C-alpha cells in the first residue's frame, strides 16, 4: 500500500489563527503531471466532505480560508483564518494506486486556556447492590486540554483493574472535556474494604485532585 | 385566427434527456402553445399538439448542434434546418422532440480542463440531437420533418471543415443508426441501440448517448449525445441524429469528426428550400398558417 | 446527484446484509461507485470500488469475500453484501462517487451511511442507579442495556444548562452510560431535581430523585 503519514492527530486553534495539518506519502503520488493527493472535511454524523483534490484544487463552493500545497511525498492543508465552524475531522487520501488509502485523520478543536477539573466521587446505590454488583464513579468535569490520568485508590492501594472510562468531545460553549471513570467490583469486594478515593493529574497543578468517602 | 404562431422549444432542458411536463407548461405559460408531455416508455421527452383547424401550415425544423472539441476557439456543427409546407386536418395529432445540443468538451467548469480548453481518450464533443416532427396513421408513426442534428468535433479537430447536408424523403429507405466505434454513432428512426455510447432511434426513445468508456473510466472528460439521438463522444467526435443517424470514427481517431445526421422531408409534404447547417444550440420548430 | 441508501442493520454473529445505494442525477454506468467503512475512533477505510458499465471491480484484500460488490443498471442500484459477520463488522458504511484522473480520482458525492450492529446479545432494559455526594454535583447512572440510543434529561428538559452526559462504554455485550448536573447548594436538597432515562428500543421511560 501507500502509506499515509498524517500529522498532527490532534490540532488546537484560537479563531482567526493558522491551522496547518500535513500529509506524507511513502512514495510519489505523481502520475501524468497530477497529484493525487486530496483533502476531506468529515464532522460528526455527517459523510465527509471534498475540500481539495490534486493538491491543489478548490473544490466546488469550499471556502477560500482552505487551501492545498505539495506535491510528490510531501503536502499541506492550511487553514486561515481560524473560524468556529471548522472544527471536525480532516483526512488525506490517495489515488493513485490501488487500494485507495486514507491518512489517519486529524481532530481539529479549539484552543482555550488551561483549566484544572473539577473532580467528584459517589458511592454505590443500596439499589445496585440489592441486584449484585458495586460501581463507584468519579466524574472529571470542564478540564483543559483533554490529556488527564485517572488513579482509583482502595484501602490506599491503587487499583486500575475493572475501570471503564469515558471521553466527551469538546463542549461547544466551554470548550472543555469531562471524563468519567467507573470502577465495578462485586459486591463482596466492595463490602471487603472501607475507605475510596478517586484521584486525578493534570497538567494545570503538580499535585493530584482528591476526593474520597468511607462506608457507614 | 390565422395570425397564430406556435413556437415548440426544449421547455428549458439540456442534454440527453428531454423535458417534463411541468418544463414545458412553465415555458409555454401566458402563449397560444399547450402540450401534452409523455412521462414514460419511448414517448417520454416528445411533446403533443393537438391540430386547431383544417389548413395548411409551415412547418420549419431545426436540429441540434454538436459539441465543441478540445478547444474553445472551435466552431460547432450546427443542426440542420428543414422547412416544409404541410397540410392538415383539424384534431390531427402532432408529435415534437426538439433536438437538444450535444455536451462541449470545452470549455469545462474543471480547472484542470479549461487549462487544455485555452491552451488517452476523451475530448471530443457529443453528438447532438435531431428534431423529429411525426404523426401517428394507424397505430405506426409516420415522420413529416426530420431535422438533423450535427455532428460533434473531434478532440484535435484542426479545421472548421462540414460536408454537405443530407435530405431523404424516401420511406423505404431504413432509419439506421450510424456505425459507433469508441464514439456514439447517432440514433436514427427505428432501430435496436445496445451500445451505451451510441444514440438510440426515436422510436427507442431518442436517449442521447453515453461518452465512451475509454474515457470514463480513466480521465472523466464527459462528453454525452444530446437528446435525441445524438451519439456519445471519445477522443472522437459523436454522431449526429436523424432519420438515419451520422456515422462515428471506427477508431478512437483524434482528427475524425462525427458526421450530421440525414434529414427527412416527407414527399407528399412541399420542400420549401434546401435543407442548412444554421442552428449553434438547442433545436426548435416553429408552426404557423400558410398563406396561398 | 444523489446517493440514498438503505436503513441500518442489527444480525447476529453469522449473518449477512445487503446495503444498497441508488444513484441519481448522473449516468450510473459512467461512474465509480466506492464503499468505505468507519468506525469510532478509527480513521476511514476504503473496502473497494465498482464500476457499474461493465462490471469492473477493484477491492481491499483486507475486504476480499468478506464485502461482495455488485451492481443493477436496471434500477441504478449499487450494492455491498457482508458475509460470515462479527463485531468487528459494526460500523457505519458509507457509498460514494468517484471522478476520473481530472477530479483526482476522489470521492465526490456520498450516500448518508448505513449503520451495521453486529451482537449476540438480545435487546435489555437499563438499569438506573442515583449518583450522591457552593456547587453541588449530582449524577444518574444507566448500566446495563441493549441497543445503543438513550437519552438523558434533566427536569424533563427545563433544567439543562449545565448538563453533562458522557459517551457509552460496552460492556459484556450491553451498554453503559453516565450522565452529570451541577447546581448551586441552594436549590438542592431544597428542590428536587430528576433525570429521566429514555431507551425507546425496549420502549422505556424512568424518572430517578436524587436523594442525598
Ligand atoms: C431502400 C429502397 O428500396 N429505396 C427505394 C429506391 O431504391 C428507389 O429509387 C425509390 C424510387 O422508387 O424507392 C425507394
Ligand atoms: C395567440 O396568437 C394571437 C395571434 O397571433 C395573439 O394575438 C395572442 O396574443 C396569442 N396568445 C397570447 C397568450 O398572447
Ligand atoms: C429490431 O428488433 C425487433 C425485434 O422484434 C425487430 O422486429 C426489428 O425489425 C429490428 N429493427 C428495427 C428497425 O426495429
Ligand atoms: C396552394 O394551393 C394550390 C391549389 O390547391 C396547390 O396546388 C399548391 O400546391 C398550394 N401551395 C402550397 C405551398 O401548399
Amino acid at each position: 500500500d501507500i502509506v499515509l503519514t498524517q500529522s498532527p492527530a490532534s490540532l488546537a486553534v484560537s479563531l482567526g489563527q493558522r491551522a496547518t495539518i500535513s500529509c506524507r506519502a511513502s512514495e510519489s503520488v505523481d502520475n501524468y503531471g497530477i497529484s493525487f493527493m486530496n483533502w476531506f472535511q468529515q464532522k460528526p454524523g455527517q459523510p465527509p466532505k471534498l475540500l481539495i483534490y490534486a493538491a491543489s484544487n478548490q473544490g466546488s463552493g469550499v471556502p477560500a480560508r482552505f487551501s492545498g500545497s505539495g506535491s510528490g511525498t510531501d503536502f499541506s492543508l492550511n487553514i486561515h483564518p481560524m473560524e468556529e465552524d471548522d472544527t471536525a475531522m480532516y483526512f488525506c487520501q490517495q489515488s493513485k494506486e490501488v487500494p485507495w488509502t486514507f491518512g489517519g485523520g486529524t481532530k481539529l478543536e479549539i484552543k482555550r486556556a488551561d483549566a484544572a477539573p473539577t473532580v467528584s466521587i459517589f458511592p454505590p446505590s443500596s439499589e445496585q447492590l440489592t441486584s449484585g454488583g458495586a460501581s463507584v464513579v468519579c466524574f472529571l468535569n470542564n478540564f483543559y486540554p483533554k490529556d488527564i490520568n485517572v488513579k482509583w485508590k482502595i484501602d490506599g492501594s491503587e487499583r486500575q483493574n475493572g475501570v471503564l472510562n469515558s471521553w466527551t468531545d469538546q463542549d461547544s460553549k466551554d470548550s472543555t472535556y469531562s471524563m468519567s471513570s467507573t470502577l465495578t467490583l462485586t459486591k463482596d469486594e466492595y463490602e471487603r474494604h472501607n475507605s475510596y478515593t478517586c484521584e486525578a493529574t493534570h497538567k494545570t497543578s503538580t499535585s493530584p485532585i482528591v476526593k474520597s468517602f468511607n462506608r457507614n | 385566427d390565422p395570425t397564430v404562431h406556435w413556437l415548440f422549444t426544449t421547455c428549458g432542458a439540456s442534454g440527453p434527456h428531454g423535458p417534463t411536463q411541468a418544463q414545458c407548461n412553465n415555458a409555454y405559460q401566458n402563449s397560444n402553445l399547450s402540450v401534452e408531455v409523455g412521462s414514460e416508455g419511448p414517448l417520454k421527452g416528445i411533446q403533443i399538439w393537438k391540430v386547431p383547424a383544417t389548413d395548411t401550415y409551415s412547418i420549419s425544423g431545426y436540429g441540434a448542434a454538436g459539441g465543441k472539441g478540445g478547444k474553445n476557439t472551435m466552431m460547432r456543427s450546427h443542426g440542420v434546418s428543414v422547412l416544409g409546407i404541410f397540410n392538415l386536418e383539424k384534431d390531427d395529432m402532432l408529435y415534437i422532440l426538439v433536438g437538444q445540443q450535444g455536451e462541449d468538451a470545452c470549455p469545462s467548469t474543471n480547472q484542470l480542463i479549461q487549462k487544455v480548453c485555452i491552451g488517452w481518450a476523451g475530448g471530443g464533443g457529443g453528438g447532438g440531437g435531431a428534431t423529429y416532427v411525426f404523426k401517428m396513421k394507424d397505430g405506426v408513426p409516420v415522420p413529416l420533418i426530420i431535422a438533423a442534428g450535427g455532428g460533434g468535433r473531434a478532440y484535435g479537430a484542426k479545421t472548421d471543415t462540414f460536408h454537405p447536408e443530407r435530405l431523404e424523403n424516401n420511406s423505404s429507405v431504413l432509419g439506421l443508426n450510424g456505425n459507433s466505434g469508441a464514439a456514439g454513432g447517432g440514433g436514427g428512426w427505428n432501430d435496436n441501440t445496445s451500445l451505451l455510447w451510441a444514440g438510440k432511434s426515436l422510436q427507442e426513445g431518442a436517449t442521447g448517448g453515453h461518452s465512451c468508456p475509454q474515457a470514463m473510466k480513466k480521465w472523466g472528460w464527459e462528453t454525452r449525445g444530446g437528446f435525441g439521438g445524438g451519439g456519445g463522444g471519445c477522443s472522437s467526435g459523436g454522431g449526429g441524429g436523424g432519420y438515419i443517424g451520422g456515422n462515428a470514427a471506427s477508431n478512437n481517431d483524434p482528427e475524425m469528426d462525427g458526421e450530421d445526421g440525414v434529414s427527412f422531408i416527407s414527399p407528399l409534404g412541399i420542400l420549401y428550400t434546401p435543407a442548412l447547417k444554421v442552428m449553434e444550440g438547442h433545436g426548435e420548430v416553429n408552426i404557423k398558417h400558410y398563406l396561398n | 446527484v444523489q446517493l440514498q441508501q438503505s436503513g441500518a442493520e442489527l444480525v447476529k454473529p453469522g449473518a449477512s446484509v445487503k446495503i444498497s445505494c441508488k444513484a441519481s442525477g448522473y449516468a450510473f454506468s459512467s461512474y465509480w461507485v466506492n464503499w468505505v467503512k468507519q468506525r469510532p475512533g478509527k480513521g476511514l477505510e476504503w473496502i473497494g470500488q465498482i464500476y457499474p458499465g461493465d462490471g469492473d471491480t477493484n477491492y481491499n484484500g483486507k475486504f476480499k469475500g468478506k464485502a461482495t460488490l455488485t451492481a443493477d443498471k436496471s434500477s441504478s442500484t449499487a450494492y455491498m453484501q457482508l458475509s460470515s459477520l462479527t463485531s468487528e463488522d459494526s460500523a457505519v458504511y458509507f457509498c460514494a462517487r468517484s471522478r476520473g484522473y481530472f477530479y483526482g480520482s476522489t470521492y465526490d458525492s456520498w450516500g448518508q451511511g448505513t449503520t451495521l450492529t453486529v451482537s449476540s446479545a438480545k435487546t435489555t432494559p437499563p438499569s438506573v442507579y442515583p449518583l450522591a455526594p457552593s456547587m453541588v454535583t449530582l449524577g444518574c447512572l444507566v448500566k446495563g442495556y441493549f441497543p445503543e440510543p438513550v437519552t438523558v434529561t434533566w427536569n424533563s428538559g427545563s433544567l439543562s444548562s449545565g448538563v453533562h452526559t458522557f459517551p457509552a462504554v460496552l460492556q459484556s455485550d450491553l451498554y453503559t452510560l453516565s450522565s452529570s448536573v451541577t447546581v448551586p447548594s441552594s436549590t438542592w436538597p431544597s428542590e428536587t431535581v430528576t433525570c429521566n432515562v429514555a431507551h425507546p428500543a425496549s420502549s422505556t421511560k424512568v424518572d430517578k430523585k436524587i436523594v442525598p
